[PDB]
Formats: C-alpha cells, structure tokens, sequence
C-alpha cells in the first residue's frame, strides 16, 4: 500500500544497496532465500503466491563484478535475476560515457525493468534512488535514468541519496568534473537529494565508534541505518507519522535549494554502550553536533532553513519537545530569520535493528536528523573552484568530450552550480 | 594584424522567437528565459553580453564577402598569409 | 607533405577543382542540417609573388586558408553510431582541442600544443605564425539554439583575444 | 567478460610474454598442460579475460607471439609455459630484422603483418566484449619495436575504441645494448605517441637497479626483470579479473591518468619488493607498501620523479584493505610532497582497491605515474639521436630499406615537441 | 529413394571417385566385400541413394568407372574398395587419349560413348526416383576432360530435367601438371557451361595449400586431396541421405545458389580442418566453423574470394546444432562482409542443417560459394589458352583429330563471355 522503489547506480550504489537491503531483511524477518517464517514488508518486499518475498529493488551499473558478486552471494536466491541488470563496459569515470554513448540501452532496460516494478505497486510513495556523484556509472547514468523518470513518471518523490566527493580526501581524479555535470544534472530532477561525503563519514566512524580502519562496508551500514530511519515510518507505526511527502514539503522551501545534511545517533560501539543514559535530548544534542554530520560542512558557518528529526524507538513526545526547545535556546544553533518553525518531529515505536557483525550497538533510540541548511553551499564552492582550476587548461577534458559531451556543456554546467551558490547566499541574506 | 572574429546570423525563414540583438553592430546579447517552475526568485542568470569586431544578422553573400575577406585576400596578393 | 597542389591558370579550372571538392567531400543526412559537413574541409590558395622585373625577385611564400570546419552536435539528436555519433566525437574532439589550442594562444603560454589534432597541425602557422586570421562564427537564433549559440559565441570571444604576426615572407 | 588480447614482440618482448603468462597461469591455477589446479572459485571466475576454454578443460591464452627469427620463439615453447600458447598464434619470418627498425616496419614486418593481423582478429572476433589489446615489446629493437609499432597502427585503424596498452623496454640510460638504439627508439615513440593509447616506460637499467638495491640479489638475470614486468602488468589488471571493493578497468585508468593524450607514457612500480633478507624483517602495512611505491628507486623507468612534477599517479592496492587507510595515505603523501605535484590538479591521485592480492602475498599494489620527469629520458635519447643523426651514422641501414632521410627528422620533431609539452605542464602556473 | 548416379573419369576422376566410394562406405558401415557392418538404423535408411542391394547381403555402389587405358582401373580394382563396383560398370578402351582433348572427345571418344551410355541407361532406369548424374573427373586431361564433356553432354541430352553435378579438378594456377592443360581446360569449359546444371571448381594446388597449411601435413599424397574432395563431395548430399532439421537436396541447392543459368561454377570447402597437432587445442563450436568456413585459405579454389563477389554462398552443416546458432552466425558474416556480398540480393546465405554428422567429426560443415572472384582463374587459363593459339603451338594434333580450328576460338569467345559474366555481375549495382 506503500511502496517504494529502491534503485541502486552504480558501485556505490550497489554497495550501499547491499547494506540496506541486510537491514531490510533483517529488519523483516525475511530469510536471506526469500521468505520468512502485518504486511510491513510492502514498502519494501513484494509477495508471490509460494510465499518468497521479491524486493522492489533495481541494481543497475554498467560494470559486472559489482552485480556479480550479487549473483554469487547469500542474497542469489532473494533478488529477481531480471532485476540486477548488468551492463559489458564500465563508464570509466566518464560522466559522458555513462550519460551519452553507454547509458542508452542499459537506461532503456532499466526504465523497462522499473516499468514493471511499479505496475505491481497499488500506491507508490516514490523512488529512493542511491548513486554517488562523481563516477560515470553514478554521475552519468544517474542522471540519465532520473532524467527519465521524471519524464514519464512525473511528480513521484524521487529522493536521491548521493555521495558527493568529500573536499581534500578523494579517489578519482575527473571526480570533480563528473561531479559538476551531475549536480547540473539532478538540480532540476531529484525532488530532495540527501548529500554524503566519505570523508565525514570516515570521521564519524573513527571518533564514534572507534574504528581506526573504517571501510565501504562500514560507511554503506551507516547509510542504511539512516534509510532504515528514514522509511520507519513507511512500515512501522509510531507517533508523529512522517511520509516521503511530508519530506518534500517541510523540508525544501525552494525547489533549487533541496540539497540536505544527515546525521544518525547514536553510532556507538558495544563496549562504550550502556555506559552512557542516551536520552532523548542528549541524543538530539549529538545529532546536531557538527562532528555528526555525514557531510564536510560545518553547520556553524551557515543557517539552518529546516531540520527534519526522525526518532525511533522508546521517544516520547514530551522528551522530543524538551529536547527541540533546547535545541531552538541554543546559541550555536541558528536559524534564518525568515522560518521561525523550522522542525519537523517525527516519531516510531520501531526500534533501528541492530546487522550482527556490524559495528553499531543494540540502542533503544535513534535520531536521524535531515537538515536544509545555506552552509552546504560551501561543499559547492569547493567543487566550483576544483572545476575551474583544471578546467582553465581543459585537463581531462578530451576524454568527456570523446563520448559526445561539448564544452559549452561544462560551460553551462559551471554557470549553473555558480547559479547555486548565488542562490544560497540569496536564500541566506535577509 | 589582429584577429576579426566577425558573426554571421542564419535567417531564419521560419522566423522563431529569435531572442539575438545588435545596438551598434559590434555587441550581440541573448537572453536566456529564466524558468519559472525552477526556484521561483532563486535563479539568477538570465544575460549574456560579447563584443565582437561585426555582427551579420541579415546579410547577402556579396556584402558577406566585402565585409569578411576582402582585407585578407588583399593582403594576400600583398605577400601576407591569410586564413578565414 | 603528399597534398596535391594543382596550379591554376583561370577562373574556370578553379571553379572546377573547387567543384570537384564539392562533389568529393563527405555529407551525412541530419536533423538539424539536411546535409551536414561532417569533415572539416581546408581550401589554401598558394600564392607565389613574383617582380614587375621578376627575373628571381621577392618571389613566393604566401598562403590563404578557407577552412569550413564541421558543426559541433550536442550528440543527443544523432544517437546512431552509424557513423553519424562515432563521427560526431570525432568532430567534437578536434573543436574541443581547437579551442584549448585557443586558451593556451591567450594565455600566451610558452608552447601551445598544435599536434593535438590533424586540426591544429592543418592551422598551427594560422592563428599564430604569421598570418591574418578573420574567424567567422556562424549562429543560429532559435528558442531552443540558445545554448549552442552561447557556446559559439563564448569560443568566439576567447578566440578575439588573440593576435597573430605578418612577415612578407617570399621565397628561399 | 571484457577480454585483454596478449601480444607479444621481437626477443624481449616475447621473452616478457612468456614470463607474463607464467605468472598469469599461476596466479589463476592452471598447469603447463592447461588444466585448472587451483581449487579456487574466484580463480576460474574470470578466467576469460586472458584464457579461452578448449574442448577438454584446458586453458589457452589468448596470446600472439611475433618474431622475424624463429630462435626467441622456439626457446619460449621450450620453455615451461611454452605448450599453453596456441600454435597457431606463434607467427614468425624467416630471415631477423638486423635490429633494424626499418626491417621491422617497412621490408620484413610488411610480409608478416598480414598473418598476424589475420591471427589478432580471430582471436579478437571470438572475443564476447573486448577492453583491448597489451602488446609487450622493447623500443631499441628491430623486429621488436618495428612489428610492434607496425601492429599498433594496424590495430589502432580496425579497432580505434578499444584501449590499447603498451609495455615499451626503452633504451636505458647509462649502458646502451645496441648501437642503433637511440635510432629505433626515436622512430618507435614517434608512433607510440600517435597510436597507443596507455604506454609503460620500463629500462632495464632501472630494473637492474631495483633488483640489486631492493630485492638485494647477487645474479639478477633476464628471467628475474621479466618477472617484475610481468607482476606489474598483472597487477594493472587484476581489478578486471578479481573483485574488487573500488574496481578500475584499463580505460578508468586511463581517464583518470591522462590529462593531454600526448602525455601518455607512464613509469611504474611494483610493491612489496623486499630482499629475501628482510622479508621476514618487513611490517605489511598500507603506509609501508605506499612509503615504497613513492620511492624513486621504487621506479622501473631510468628517470626519477623528484626532476619532474606528477601529472597524476594511480595506485591499483590488492588485498583486504581499508579504504580509509589508503585514501588518508595518499592524501598524506599528496600533501607532504606537495612540491613535487601539479598545482592545476586539485587531487592527483587515482585510487583502487582490489579484494584478491597476489599468492604469498598478503598485500601489493602496483604504481603508475605520469610525470614530467620521463622529459629527461626522452631528452637523453634525442641527445643520442642527434648526436648520431648529425653525421648519419648507420642511416644507410634504413635508408636501403625504403625509408626517407625526412622520416629521421620528422620524428625528432615529434619527439621534441613531446618534451617541450612535459615542460611546459611542468613549469606551468595556476591562474 | 532419390538416386545418384555417380561417374568417375580419366585418371583424376577414377582416384577420386575411389576415394570418394571408400568414404562413402566407411560412413555408412559397409565392408569392402559390400556386407552391412554399421550397427546404425539410419546408415542402411538411405543407402538406396548411391548403393544397390545384390542377392546376398552385399550392397554394389551405382558408380561407373569409364576409361580409355585399363591401368588406372587396374590400380582401382587393386585397392582396399576396388571390389564394390559391379565388374560390368568398368568401361575401358584399349588405347588412350594422350591428354588430347580431341581424341578424347572426338576420334576414340565416339567408339566408348555407347557403352558408356547403355551401362548408364542401365544403372539409371533401376532406380525408382533419379536426382540425377554426378561427374567426378579433372580439367587438362585428354580422356577425363573429354569423356566428362561428351558424357555430360550426351546425358543432358536423354535427361533434360535431371540434376547434373560436376566435380572438376581445374589446373592449377602456378605449377601445371601437363603442356596441353590450358587447351583442355578450355574446351571443357565450353561444355560444361552449356550443359552442366551445377559445377565445383577444384585446385590441386589450392588442395596442397590447404593440407599443407591447416592440415599441417608433411608428405601428403594425392590420397589426401582425394579424401578432401570425397569429404566435400558427401557433404553435398548427406540431406539426402540422413535425416535433416533443414534439409536441403541437391535441386534446392541449385535453385538457391544459380541467380542465372550460365553461373554455375562454385568453389567449395570442408570445415574443419584441424591439424593433428591443434585438434585437442581447437574449440569444436558453430561460430568457430564458420570463421573457418569463410577464411579464403579453406576455400578449394585457387581463387581467392576477396577479389570476387559473393553471388551466393549455400552452407551444408552436419551435428546436434542451435538453428539459431547457424543462423545468426552466417548474418552476421554477411554483415560483416557485405562488401564482399552482391547487393541486389537481400540474403547471400543458404543455411542447410542435417543430424548426422560424419564418423569422427562431432560437427562439420561444407561449403558452397558462387561468388565472382573464379573470374581470375577463367582469366588465367585464357591468358595461357592465347599465348599457345597465337602461335599455334600443339594445335596439329587436335586439328588432326578431325576438330576444327574454328572450335578454339569458339571455346574461347564464350569463356570470356563468362569472363565477362562474372565482371558484369561483380560491379552490377541495385536499382
Ligand atoms: N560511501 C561509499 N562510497 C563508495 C563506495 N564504493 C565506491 N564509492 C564511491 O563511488 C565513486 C565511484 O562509484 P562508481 O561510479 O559506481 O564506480 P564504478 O562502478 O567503477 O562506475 P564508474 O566509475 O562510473 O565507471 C568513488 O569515487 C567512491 O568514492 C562505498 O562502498 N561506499
Ligand atoms: N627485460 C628484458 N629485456 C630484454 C630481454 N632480452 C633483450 N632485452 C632487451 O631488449 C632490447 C632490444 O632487443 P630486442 O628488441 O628484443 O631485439 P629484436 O627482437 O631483434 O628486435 C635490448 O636492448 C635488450 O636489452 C629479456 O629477456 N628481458
Ligand atoms: N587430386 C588428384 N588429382 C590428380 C590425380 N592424378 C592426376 N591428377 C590431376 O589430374 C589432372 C589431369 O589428369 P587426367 O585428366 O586424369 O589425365 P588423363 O586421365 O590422361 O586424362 C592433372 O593435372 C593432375 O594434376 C590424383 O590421384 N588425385
């Protein structure tokens, strides 16, 4: 009655996908083969006849170890074989591979693919769909395919969960261009992008749950931890129900400005668990620390617009109210002058469940905190001058333009997201 | 010695909304319509304005040619090279 | 090296050779163009000067490029790889080095690389060296041409920013 | 599923080959006779990358083999690992190309270019999707450089979207094996720099150097620098065969390393190289394996990199591993030696990560690194070049064979012109 | 119980009808004392194709041996399967033509012809149902050439309708065995165009290229060609005889491959083709077939088809096979080499599967291309046919065979009609 439609592009995507789809399960009850031993599973699951459960789930990529490894692993018996859709090359970190001369067929298969997904869907409450800007596969074909969707499908929530390239660290060299050509891409088509950095991330797990040599594994566990949170109120019923919707229209006050922080709490290990109460204000109170957040931007150096707070688990009103009272008597925390409300509390009786194996501790309260705030224009103007400093001497830039790219296309790209930053700075004057 | 980019605009015989203007045959502007839908007040970009040494908007071939290569092909036959 | 230098007597063997060029070069079917030029065609006419007097005087060495380049498609229309996009990034390629050529010329930077392309080898002497460069820019004003037009006059400003030399050079 | 087509040339190069497929065949499990003993899934997984599947379980390589002189060829089926290869894909000539690059690409290779163009589309066309074609040669050679260029060139106008990758022995600096070195060597990167896409840079004098200052060994033969090429070029593509936690195919490397196409030969190095002494002593750790791998020493090619500026450098890691543990060092080696990379790339570094190491090892990586120093190299040999060009030593060997004086100065042109490029994107300034 | 009537003649043409007879028995179990020893239903289904039941057990093959000197039949009847044929179906003269022609066709020929066509008329009203007549002989012979062309042209006349096949062994482009073989040749084939309905063109040096280079063999013998061209020339009618999940007679060939009449001569090839070396080493798959099927060098022609046009190109498969599988693979060569196909015909490819492949082979496929490169070997033989008749040289002993002078130029006006021909239909364009 409420489904929604994971879509996962590209390494990242699948990678992260991978994570959330071990929680889902778990989180479910559904056995790794297919079926499990009411209908919460519809968000996610679709049921057949037998009694095995099929995700509404879509791997896409363009490379065929990453769905491969799929294939081969536990969940070869869960997902529909026609769904993992691979692709023969790899887009090379190549936005225009990935958007203009491989991405064609393999955006058709998957529009195909989806189609049939969401015929099998009496509502749809839309599309989650999980890339990482800054590689072909991600960039490219991410923006093909929502592109698209927007095209056919039209108003459907479309929140897109991309990781960004964080501001020093990084693994790719074109990662700024490509990264470039995707935000000018999903500027217009995603309705609430949720942006990530790997750096952050990394900090997170070092400082929280002490993990001196975090990995993949690591980062796309706590990004579906925070999905979970996201989509509780989809499945689980609680106080404060929030909807997808919901997210749309108390989050993003202008249509151009939709790009959000995130930030979960608590991320603690076993051993440091049960030694600290973990109240609901103290548990805000960290979820608005800027160590937490999932993105390199200190919320300090900008203005909170809107704060979305999902809270699972033993939360009660009273304590949520308390807590965000504080939070609006705090100094440090600043809001613009112009949304005095600011917040949207949200509540769930269903406690996050806890992947055996992973790092996170078994905590009976969970805040997922998504926040519009005017100081992720500063990852924009990181970006925005990594652009233009190679691109002064075009470094790269036959590679793009071999697939079909022009450059009056990162022209118009570097103008846009320069559009971007007057629009935050615009959004954040009075 | 210089380098004469000039402009040469096609006429369009369907006559589209044609957005190009020339004050004094030397600047060109376009305007790019600003999307309502996408961020209402929160765009920001709707000018652009070169200079360049001529502007063609509606011109035949002979007055093309007189006023594109004739110097050139005169300092050709005058032992400078020349390349349009 | 290996090029074909026809000499030329009169107007009429001219228009034929040119013709001939017309005739011979590669056209491809299009959306936007019925017939797009999808090679960049180069037409130098050679001059050799000689003296009133003559007799081995200030003689030869001039040159003059018409140059018909091949548009630059935002290869969303074209779609086919039957050598219709495989040719298109080709085209695409040799204009993006172009205008990189033009950066580094502004720039003024020490080398600029001319070998990048067949493109820039064919203009290395143009648009630096020394010869007169008059670059035209032709556009096309539609509701939708905005960006390619923006694209075009964008590469041509770049491009006013350079100034090249003019040596009498004549024969060796 | 995206194919590498294996060809090897002249001696070196097919002496390279053979060490190549050894060490691919063990790596993957499968025994001189082609039967897989590996006991392993993931071996036989990806298998056809570098191997087809006869009628029986045996193992082929999709490998060429080239040569003017039947001897190189006959010692390589000798060899152990000689029997995998097809025996159709050995293609020779009778009569050696005299180290002489005109020979071996304009008189000798033009008869036997035919065949072996016949013998890489048969092979190519079997091909499901093919990533490209890896050609193992030696510049400084007759049929070596000469066939392999030749071959280049025939395989750049069939196929111009496939990558092409190369495994080019330049002369070495210091000690010269043939006199005619710096003649072939110039003529050969002339057509390298139009037609390969991805070049590796290696000298044996830099491998010499290595193997006696790392590895510590008292009787370095061929065998052993064949056996460090070869670990490089598997690790370079050990992503298209292994999993991998963040995978990098050849073209992704290539994107992500060349910023100009000109600038595309590469110096690379394998780690951990430790002594037999130390191996014990030696700590594997992620900061040890990329302290070694930005070593100049480290470097199979002559030219160290502190003369030069990084255009970029990637880093294929193989192993389990923490991504964070890589990206932070490389970032850390990117800030200290800040100096010695480009200022107009804001992060020179290409990272991957490979989930499978190599057997014995628990990690490795190999390196490749576009810098500006390779301008002193090229620089070297056109110091030779002209040296020898100024007085048309030996040209009457080339010229015989049909080949024009202008072809000469041409090439040094070209050649010339590459290493005014490195210099400028080496003194080049930001804004 | 569609028939064959199979013919040997001359020397060429009786060797290779043993061979062939010999093959053709060992495929279906027959002994050579004519008992059945196949232990297979579908051996003896069809054996009324080409064989007869005696009294007994014994099987006699519907082959008739026709010679003008015995010592070639001698050596037949000696040989392993020289028992099989019914001791009426020898035919021999007492004296032979001496590579003339005109004797074998005009001063001894007319004496045999009548036996030759009585043992004919014999063999052919016993069966039930007649395909028609198959002519095993060489061009450049006196008696083969000439009792083929009269034979054939003596049966066309009492069997109008009836299929008429020819396996001619056409004189080999660079070494000639005889003087007078361009003579022959060409008044041969004069005849078989006129009354021939469809023609293999054979090379015996083609057929040494081919054993030499794919079969890799080192003395091989005139048996071996002898067997290649048996093993084709089974191939051409196992539909016949074996059941077919497309099956496809000899008519249909003909009425698939034969755009216009006078087109009638096709080069044909057997796959595959291994060495003894590389048959454990090669992959026994359709598309490897085809790759083979389509290289010039397992064509039997000295012809190569690059410089020619496929008109038509039918191909005979034999095994458990995907349909699918043939027939994506033979699109995708015509794709592939469509400028190497004629236009104005959509499909260039007669794909024909049968379920029997031959013993030992678990797939196989023959070949059968008209395509217009044959023109440079009619050319050929023309070039050396006018240098002998300018002079005259060797033109006494047919003038004094009682053919006149005016035939030569005749035989030679229409092979260069077919010359042209072939150029015509080579650069005919659509519409
Ligand atoms: N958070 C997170 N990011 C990842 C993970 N794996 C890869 N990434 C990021 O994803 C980016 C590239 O993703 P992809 O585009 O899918 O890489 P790919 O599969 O080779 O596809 P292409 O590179 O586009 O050809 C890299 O820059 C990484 O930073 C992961 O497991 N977790
Ligand atoms: N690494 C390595 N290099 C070699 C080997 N054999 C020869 N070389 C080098 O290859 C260079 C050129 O020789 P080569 O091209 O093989 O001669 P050619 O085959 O006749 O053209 C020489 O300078 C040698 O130093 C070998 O086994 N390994
Ligand atoms: N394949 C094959 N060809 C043969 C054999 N014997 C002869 N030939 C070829 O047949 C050609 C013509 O000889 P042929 O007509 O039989 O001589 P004739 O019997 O006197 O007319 C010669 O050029 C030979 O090369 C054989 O045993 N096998």
């Amino acid at each position: 009655m409420r489904e929604v439609i994971s879509i996962h592009i590209g390494q990242a995507g699948i990678q992260v996908g991978n994570a959330c789809w071990e929680l889902y399960c778990l989180e479910h009850g559904i056995q790794p083969d297919g079926q499990m031993p009411d209908d919460a599973f519809n968000t996610f699951f679709s049921e057949t006849g037998a009694g095995k459960h099929v995700p509404r789930c879509i791997f896409l990529d363009l490379e065929p170890t990453v769905v491969d490894e799929v294939r081969t692993g536990t969940y070869r018996q869960l997902f529909h074989p026609e769904q993992l859709i691979s692709g023969k090359e790899d887009a090379a970190n190549n936005f225009a591979r990935g958007h203009y001369t491989i991405g064609k067929e393999i955006v058709d298969l998957a529009l195909d693919r989806i189609r049939k997904l969401a015929d099998n869907c009496t509502g749809l409450q839309g599309f989650l769909v999980f890339n990482a800007v800054g590689g072909g596969t991600g960039s490219g074909l991410g923006s093909l395919l929502l592109e698209r969707l927007s095209v056919d499908y039209g108003k459907k929530s479309k929140l897109g969960f991309t990781v960004y390239p964080s501001p020093q660290v990084s693994t790719a060299v074109v990662e700024p261009y490509n990264s470039v050509l995707s935000t000018h891409s999903l500027l217009e088509h995603t309705d609430v992008a949720v942006m990530l950095d790997n750096e952050a991330i990394y900090d997170i797990c070092r400082r929280s749950l002490d993990i001196e040599r975090p990995t993949y594994t690591n980062l796309n566990r706590l990004i579906a931890q925070v999905i979970s949170s996201l989509t509780a109120s989809l499945r689980f019923d609680g106080a404060l129900n929030v909807d997808i919707t919901e997210f749309q229209t108390n989050l993003v006050p202008y249509p151009r400005i939709h790009f959000m922080l995130s930030s979960y709490a608590p991320i603690i290990s076993a051993e440091k668990a049960y030694h600290e109460q973990l109240s609901v204000a103290e548990i805000t109170n960290a979820a608005f620390e800027p160590a937490s957040m999932m993105v390199k931007c200190d919320p300090r150096h900008g203005k909170y617009m809107a704060c979305c707070l999902m809270y699972r688990g033993d939360v009660v009103p009273k304590d949520v109210n308390a807590s965000v009272a504080t939070i609006k008597t705090k100094r440090t925390i600043q809001f613009v002058d112009w949304c005095p409300t600011g917040f949207k509390c949200g509540i769930n009786y269903q406690p996050p469940t806890v992947v055996p194996g992973g790092d996170l501790a078994k905590v009976q309260r969970a805040v997922c905190m998504i926040s519009n705030s005017t100081a992720i224009g500063e990852i924009f103007s990181r970006l925005d001058h990594k652009f233009d400093l190679m691109y002064a001497k075009r470094a790269f830039v036959h590679w793009y333009v071999g697939e079909g790219m022009e450059e009056g296309e990162f022209s118009e790209a570097r103008e846009d997201l320069a559009a971007l930053e007057k629009d935050f700075e615009e959004v954040g004057a009075e | 010695q210089a380098v004469k980019v000039f402009v040469r605009t096609r006429p369009t015989a369907t006559s589209g909304s044609g957005l190009k203007l020339g004050p004094d045959g030397q600047s060109v502007s376009v305007n790019v319509p600003k999307d309502l839908s996408a961020g209402p007040v929160n765009n920001q970009q709707e000018q652009f304005s070169f200079k360049f040494d001529g502007v063609l908007e509606n011109v035949s071939q002979e007055a093309a040619y007189t006023t594109l290569a004739h110097e050139v092909v005169d300092s050709l036959m005058a032992g400078y090279n020349g390349t349009i | 090296r290996g090029l074909t230098l026809v000499p030329v007597r009169s107007e009429e063997e001219a228009l034929a050779q040119f013709f001939l060029g017309e005739q011979g070069r590669t056209t491809a079917g299009h959306v936007l163009n019925a017939e797009s030029s999808r090679s960049h065609t180069v037409f130098t006419i050679h001059v050799e000067m000689r003296t009133s007097d003559a007799a081995s005087e200030r003689a030869v060495l001039s040159k003059l490029n018409l140059v018909d380049l091949a548009g630059s498609e935002r290869t969303k229309k074209t779609g086919v790889t039957g050598q219709t996009l495989k040719e298109a990034q080709f085209i695409n390629r040799s204009l993006s080095f172009l205008e990189q050529t033009v950066n580094a010329l502004s720039r003024k930077d020490t080398y600029v690389p001319f070998r990048q392309t067949k493109l820039t080898a064919v203009l290395r002497d143009a648009l630096g060296g020394n010869c007169k460069t008059v670059m035209v820019a032709n556009i096309w004003a539609e509701p939708s041409h905005n960006e390619e037009t923006l694209s075009t006059l964008r590469f041509a400003s770049r491009v006013r920013t350079l100034t090249t030399d003019l040596a009498l050079n004549e024969s060796n | 599923m995206r194919e590498i087509v294996h060809i090897q040339g002249g001696q070196c190069g097919n002496q390279i080959g053979a060490k190549f497929w050894e060490v691919v065949s063990d790596e993957h499990g499968i025994d001189p006779t082609g039967t897989y003993h590996g006991d392993s899934d993931l071996q036989l997984e990806r298998i056809n990358v570098y191997f087809n599947e006869a009628t029986g379980g045996r193992y082929v390589p999709r490998a060429i083999l080239m040569d003017l002189e039947p001897g190189t060829m006959d010692s390589v089926r000798s060899g152990p690992y000689g029997q995998i290869f097809r025996p159709d894909n050995f293609v020779f000539g009778q009569t050696g190309a005299g180290n002489n690059w005109a020979k071996g690409h304009y008189t000798e290779g033009a008869e036997l270019i035919d065949s072996v163009l016949d013998v890489v589309r048969k092979e190519a066309e079997s091909c499901d999707c093919l990533q490209g074609f890896q050609v193992c040669h030696s510049l400084g050679g007759g049929t070596g450089s000469g066939m392999g260029t030749l071959l280049i060139s025939k395989i750049r106008e069939e196929y111009p979207d496939r990558m092409m990758l190369t495994f080019s022995v330049v002369p070495s600096p210091k000690v010269s094996d043939t006199v005619v070195e710096p003649y072939n060597a110039t003529l050969s990167v002339h057509q390298l720099v139009e037609n390969a896409d991805e070049c590796m840079v290696l000298d044996n004098e830099a491998l010499y150097d290595i193997c006696f200052r790392t590895l510590k060994l008292t009787t370095p033969t061929f065998g052993d620098l064949n056996h460090l090429i070869s670990a490089v070029m598997s690790g370079i593509t050990c992503c298209l065969r292994f999993p991998g936690q963040l995978n990098a195919d050849l073209r992704k490397l290539a994107v992500n390393l060349i910023p100009f196409p000109r600038l595309h030969f590469f110096m690379v190095g394998f780690t951990p190289l430790t002594s037999r002494g130390s191996q014990q002593y030696r700590a594997l750790t992620v900061p040890e394996l990329t302290q070694q791998m930005w070593d100049a020493k480290n470097m199979m090619c002559a030219a160290d990199p502190r003369h030069g500026r990084y255009l970029t450098a990637s880093a294929l890691f193989r192993g389990r591993m923490s991504t964070k543990e890589v990206d932070e060092q490389m970032l850390n080696v990117q800030n200290k030696n800040s100096s010695y990379f480009v200022e107009w790339i804001p992060n020179n570094v290409k990272s991957s990560v490979c989930d499978i190491p190599p057997k014995g090892l628990k990690m490795s990586a190999t390196f490749i690194g576009n810098s500006t120093a390779i301008q002193e190299m090229f620089k070297r040999v056109s110091e030779q070049f002209t040296a020898m060009f100024r007085r048309k030593a030996f040209l009457h060997w080339y010229t015989g064979e049909g080949m024009d004086e202008m072809e000469f100065t041409e090439a040094e042109s070209n050649m010339n012109d590459l290493v005014s490029e490195y210099q400028q994107y080496q003194d080049a300034s930001a804004e």
